[PDB]
RNA sequence: UAACAGCCGAGGUUGUGAAUUGCUUUCAAAAAUUUUGAAAAGCAAUUCACAAUAAGGAUUAUUCCGUUGUGAAAACAUUCAAGGCGGGGCAACUCGCCUU
């Protein structure tokens, strides 16, 4: 009668967006690791 | 605005002098602060305003008069996201230190203070950008590796081995740019939303695909900000204008607007403005408010091709140029430059390039065009192809030309002025277009006549539609597109209705067409589904002889609550329902150990 | 008014390490069954750093799929052509125009 996120697709999109943000953060971290390793800035055990 | 103050401060009210605003039997006061500020809105209850520390986010705007127009808005500490954001912003700002340094200092003062989620939750990304740049440019001196080039090529190659272009582009930057603008703070632009734009209903293209067939691609809708569409709408409004007077309320039109010169003058006058209204339209004819009107709302304004006027205003503000730089090509190119490039820095680059290519000074043109408002998200019904085809027909005077018309419309006009018979010409055409005796009479045309002249179809008459069996209904169900309604509930209800009618036809018709004779629909927020379901179900029991024609079949007879309840009470169905539902009621009586759930009546005994 | 879809933010939770201090038990000693002590474990509190955040499956593009709908094909819908008249930035990419 009023409507407040009254749809299954809405919550599906919400979950998808959250997952997408998480994956973007993980990709950024991966690229940072690769750059720091090729520059040799990380500690030995961490890079191991 | 250059200020964007939005400053969060906590102020205590000193006194509340009575402002003498007696509304609904209560006199309102004002608000005075120590700094010398007053709340713009009035105050009624004094219990929550006397000598209390009230905090607001205030924005100061410099008006043309020369004084700040301070705004006030109630905010609550640690409860409002914007309030917390602004408080942390100001706390970092007046320290004149980096946000990490601010967190440090807070840790120095109180080791027990929690940082994340409480001290600094939300701030602008620019603060982190500033601190991180500062630390990288500081460390770049000490570490020679941050100034090397072999490692900077190696890391670029690692990141973009399969991208030669991005490798070559980035080979010109430093490590600071990689860490800031390519890895950490890179944020992807919005995905293009043009894929959902509606299709033109007039222009089609036919092509042979890889599947050994020949099918049609549609044309995307023209943006409503297109100068062609703006001109088309302005021409439509100017031609549709009919005037009325105030004394005898007669149709004074066709007297002050009879020749082509008056319409040409009206168009040229409306080009120089952005929005026509009552006063401007009346003054254009030297008329007055007290004596005449324009058949429409006396206090409403309509679009008047504001893009051209805005472009002219900006190209006059740049100055140091003649009054001949702006033309139709320049207007279209400006529209393309602004609307196509939806990114700030790339918009700046495009504006600078546009100023460079033309022999104009890029001193104030860039400043005028950098604050150009992004165009509103709206698209027309048709495309630019249809408007380009149709526009020559509508214009009158020097803007009316027979040369720009394409082959098809010209041939159709020649056929309709010749009076010969074509398979695409009906008696309706000769009835409507009997006044088009000469090719010059095609002046000041309207949308419907010009549309039929161009394409050959009179408006939208639909295709009626008849389903010969459940095969058509199941094909339509299979081809039904999801999320094609207002909400999922209605679309799923309609889909299940279609499923059940398919099943019942298959069972009780046994593959025999026209088994159903009438279908009645009852609904009982949900009102919009009636027309759609009637249109869908019309395709079954429609009568093709012509005695049943229109948007909906006459066979579909909607119901209402009145007839339902009347027939249920009169035909004994209410009694049937009551006796059918009784057993739960005497069980309820038994479990309740009371007789209140069933009441005896003597009128029915 | 609403659908659909996209770019991002701050928490919270479980888990690892760490700073401080707790409750219970046992090793574990002294003292008058009881008090105190070294150590270990179990369970936590406050703060910081890090991991995971639907189970899982790809990939190395600055890419993703995983809570929607149809229905037996474990198959799909939610991407879907060819060129040309071109503009936009250091370009990738994107936005206007035309014929099959």
């Amino acid at each position: 009668g009023k409507g407040n996120s009254v749809s299954q697709t809405a919550e599906r999109t919400k979950y998808r967006s959250v997952r997408r943000l998480r994956e973007r953060f993980l990709l950024r971290r991966e690229r940072l690791h690769r750059v720091l390793y090729i520059l040799n800035f990380l500690p030995e055990h961490y890079a191991s | 605005e250059e200020e964007k103050d939005k400053t969060f401060v906590r102020l205590k009210v000193d006194r509340i002098v009575d402002s003498g605003e007696n509304v609904k039997g209560k006199i309102l006061y004002d608000v005075y602060f120590e700094n010398g500020w007053k709340y713009d809105k009035q105050v009624v209850k004094t219990e929550d305003w006397v000598d209390r520390t009230k905090e607001f986010i205030v924005s100061e705007s410099i008006l043309k008069n020369g004084e700040t127009k301070r705004t006030f808005k109630a905010v609550d500490s640690e409860k409002d996201w914007i309030a917390i954001k602004t408080k942390t912003e100001q706390e970092i700002e007046h320290s004149h230190k980096t946000v990490g340094t601010y967190i440090y200092e807070t840790l120095l003062q109180n080791p027990k203070q929690k940082i994340k989620g409480k001290l600094v939750r939300t701030i602008e990304r620019k603060f982190y950008k500033e601190e991180l740049r500062q630390i990288l440019e500081k460390q770049k001196e000490f570490h020679q590796e941050l100034q090397s080039d072999d490692l900077y090529n190696d890391c670029i190659r690692e990141l973009y081995r399969n991208n030669e272009v991005h490798q070559l582009t980035l080979r010109k930057k430093d490590f600071v740019h990689l860490f800031m603008e390519d890895i950490i703070f890179y944020q992807r632009p919005l995905r293009s939303q043009k894929s959902s734009v509606s299709n033109c209903t007039l222009e089609f293209r036919k092509y042979k695909g890889e599947n050994g067939a020949e099918h049609t691609q549609y044309l995307k809708a023209i943006p409503k900000s297109n100068p062609y569409y703006q001109e088309f709408r302005l021409w439509q409004w100017i031609f549709n204008l009919n005037l009325y007077t105030k004394d005898n309320d007669e149709n004074v039109t066709k007297v002050f607007l009879n020749t082509t010169q008056d319409f040409e003058n009206l168009f040229e006058f409306l080009n120089t403005r952005k929005e026509v209204d009552q006063k401007a339209l009346l003054k254009h004819f030297k008329l007055n408010e007290k004596t005449h009107r324009w058949n429409f709302v006396e206090d409403k304004k309509y679009p008047c091709n504001e893009t051209k006027t805005m472009i002219s205003s900006r190209l006059d503000k740049v100055e140091n140029i003649s009054d001949d730089f702006l033309t139709r090509d320049i207007e279209q190119k400006i529209w393309h430059i602004i609307y196509s490039v939806n990114d700030k820095v790339e918009y700046e680059k495009a504006l600078k390039s546009f100023a460079r290519k033309h022999h104009l000074d890029e001193s104030s043109f860039f400043e005028a065009f950098r604050k150009f408002p992004p165009f509103k998200s709206e698209y027309g019904s048709f495309s630019e192809k249809a408007i380009k085809k149709l526009l020559p027909l509508m214009r009158l005077g020097k803007y009316w030309n027979y040369a720009e018309i394409d082959k098809y419309s010209r041939e159709r006009i020649q056929k309709i002025i010749t009076g010969e018979y074509d398979e695409n010409i009906k008696d309706k055409v000769r009835e409507k277009s009997v006044h088009l005796t000469i090719e010059n009479d095609f002046q000041g045309l309207q949308l419907w006549l010009a549309q039929y002249i161009v394409y050959g179809r009179h408006s939208e008459a639909s295709m009626i539609g008849k389903w010969n069996s459940a095969n058509d209904l199941e094909v339509f169900l299979k081809d039904f597109k999801q999320h094609s309604l207002r909400n999922p509930i209605v679309e799923q209800v309609i889909t299940e209705t279609l499923r059940v009618v398919k099943d019942i036809w298959l069972k009780y018709g046994n593959g025999t067409k026209d088994f159903f004779n009438e279908i009645h629909i009852e609904l009982g927020d949900t009102r919009y589904i009636s027309k759609y379901i009637s249109g869908i179900l019309s395709n079954i029991v429609r009568v093709e002889d012509g005695s049943d024609e229109g948007v909906n079949s006459k066979n579909i007879v909607p119901g209402n609550g009145k007839i339902t309840t009347q027939l249920k009470q009169d035909w004994g169905l209410n009694d049937v329902w009551n006796d059918l539902i009784l057993p739960r009621f005497e069980r309820m009586n038994q479990l309740t150990n009371s007789k209140d759930f069933t009441a005896w009546n003597e009128n029915h005994q």
